[PDB]
C-alpha cells in the first residue's frame, strides 16, 4: 500500500498521469478497461489479474484516486529481465538461448495471460524476423522503458 | 510383471503433477512478459 | 462428462509440452495419456512420432468412448486384492512403487501413500483412491 506508491512516485510523473486520465475522463472517471490502457500509456505494464481484482474490491468506474490506487497496484517494482528471461528458457530444454517461432507463439498463446493471434501477430511482425529467436534480446527489448 | 501397467499410470500422474509444480513457478513470469507485450503494443 | 474429458486431455498435454513448441513426442504423449488415469501399454498408441494437440484429443474421445478408463485402472488392482474385499496393501503398493518406478522420490511415492492410506490402516481403499486422484 506504501510501496506500490513510492514505486509510482519513482516510475510515472504524476503531471502526465493526471493529464492523460483528464484525456480520456468522462465527469472525472473512466473505465477499468480504459484505466488498463492509460497504464500502459504511462509506461507500466498491469495484467489482467490486476484489473480483475481491483475491480473486485473496487468497482468498475475509476475516479482519479482509483485510477491512481489501480496504477499503483501495476508498478510491479519486483519485475527484472532474468525472471522473464528464466520464464522462456523453461522451454529452451538446452539453455542454448534460443526459441523458434513456433515455441515463441505457442508460449505466448497458451500459457498465463495468452495473447490472441492478433496481438502476437503484431508482436512477431515486429520481433519474430528469423525463426531462431534471441530471447533475452526480445526480454530486454520488452522490457526498456 | 502385473503390477506394471498400475505403477506406471501411477507414475505418469505424479510425473504431470511435477510439471505442474514447475511451471507455477514459471509462469507468473510468462504473465509479466505477456503485460509488457501488451504494453508494447498500445 | 465430455469438457471435463477435454479439459484433462489439454491440461495434460501442455504439462507434458516440455519444450513447449505445441507437440508432444510419442514419449511424452503416452506418459501424458496415463497421467489422466488412463492404463496405456508403452507401444499401443495409435499416434505418429509428433503429435499435435488435435490428434491427442482425437486418440482420447476414441478411448473414453469405449471404456471407462478410470474404471480400467480400478480393474488393475484386482489381481491384488488378495481378500476380495475391495482393497490392498499399502505396505504392497510401497514396495512395488519402490522396484518399479525410476522417476518418483522416495519422498514423493511416502506422499502418494499418505494420500492413499491417510488413516494409516495398512489398506488402501482403491475404487474411492482412483476416484481422488482422478
Ligand atoms: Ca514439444
Ligand atoms: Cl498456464
Amino acid at each position: 500500500d506504501e510501496d506500490m506508491q513510492e514505486a509510482l512516485e519513482e516510475m510515472v510523473e504524476a503531471d502526465e498521469m493526471y493529464a492523460r486520465f483528464n484525456a480520456r475522463a468522462s465527469g472525472g472517471k473512466v473505465s477499468t478497461g480504459d484505466a488498463m490502457i492509460l497504464a500502459r500509456q504511462l509506461g507500466l505494464a498491469p495484467s489482467y489479474a490486476d484489473k480483475q481484482a481491483f475491480e473486485e474490491k473496487s468497482g468498475d468506474n475509476l475516479d482519479y484516486a482509483s485510477f491512481q490506487k489501480f496504477v499503483g497496484t501495476s508498478t510491479h517494482p519486483e519485475d527484472n529481465i532474468e525472471d522473464l528471461v528464466e520464464a522462456f528458457a523453461y522451454f529452451d530444454v538446452s539453455k542454448h538461448g534460443y526459441l523458434t517461432r513456433k515455441q515463441m507463439g505457442n508460449i505466448l498463446m497458451t500459457y498465463g495471460e495468452p495473447l490472441t493471434t492478433e496481438e502476437f501477430n503484431a508482436l512477431a511482425a515486429e520481433y519474430f524476423t528469423s525463426d531462431q529467436i534471441d530471447y533475452r534480446q526480445f526480454c530486454k527489448a520488452m522490457l526498456e522503458a | 510383471s502385473s503390477w506394471e501397467p498400475l505403477v506406471s499410470v501411477l507414475e505418469a500422474y505424479y510425473a504431470g503433477r511435477r510439471h505442474k509444480k514447475q511451471l507455477l513457478k514459471k509462469t507468473p513470469f510468462i504473465i509479466r512478459a505477456q503485460a509488457h507485450i501488451r504494453r508494447h503494443l498500445v | 462428462h465430455m469438457s471435463s474429458v477435454e479439459q484433462k486431455a489439454r491440461e495434460a498435454f501442455k504439462l507434458f509440452d516440455r519444450n513447449g513448441d505445441g507437440e508432444l513426442t510419442h514419449q511424452e504423449a503416452v506418459l501424458a495419456v496415463r497421467s489422466c488415469g488412463i492404463p496405456l501399454r508403452i507401444q499401443e498408441l495409435d499416434l505418429p512420432e509428433q503429435v499435435t494437440y488435435p490428434q491427442f484429443r482425437q486418440w482420447m474421445m476414441n478411448r473414453v468412448a469405449r471404456s471407462d478408463p478410470l474404471e480400467d485402472l480400478i480393474k488393475l488392482f484386482a489381481p491384488f486384492d488378495r481378500k476380495n474385499d475391495g482393497t490392498i496393501s499399502t505396505e504392497e503398493l510401497a514396495q512395488v512403487m519402490k522396484t518399479l518406478c525410476s522417476s518418483m522420490t522416495e519422498e514423493d511415492i511416502d506422499h502418494l501413500i499418505k494420500q492413499a492410506d491417510p488413516n494409516n490402516s495398512g489398506n488402501i481403499k482403491y475404487a474411492e483412491f482412483v476416484h481422488q486422484c482422478f
